[PDB]
């Protein structure tokens, strides 16, 4: 009970201080955001 | 892992002429997506090792 409760408390302190562990899920937002923002800039170019 | 390659937009399409690069900027982001896709392969080839 000293080992298990202290090990799960380090997980809660790491996710609050550092957001870099969730950055694999942040790329899934960023792969969808950079695909939509590049697709809407196709109308500005004159295509020849 | 595979062989990591990179393709330039300027040297492959244009022969370093001034008339080729003027009409290349009207096409825009066509080779910008193709350059960053091969960059994203070469990051993941190092993650496989």
């Amino acid at each position: 009970a000293n080992q298990f409760n202290s090990a799960i408390g380090k997980i809660q302190d790491s996710l609050s201080s550092t957001a870099s562990a969730l950055g694999k899920l942040q790329d899934v937002v960023n792969h969808n955001a950079q695909a939509l923002n590049t697709l809407v800039k196709q109308l500005s170019s004159k295509f020849g | 892992s595979m062989t990591k390659t990179s393709v330039d937009c300027t040297m492959y399409i244009c022969g370093d002429s001034t008339e080729c690069s003027n009409l290349l900027l009207q096409y825009g982001s066509f080779c910008t997506q193709l350059k960053r896709a091969l960059t994203g392969i070469a990051v993941e080839q190092d993650k496989n090792t």
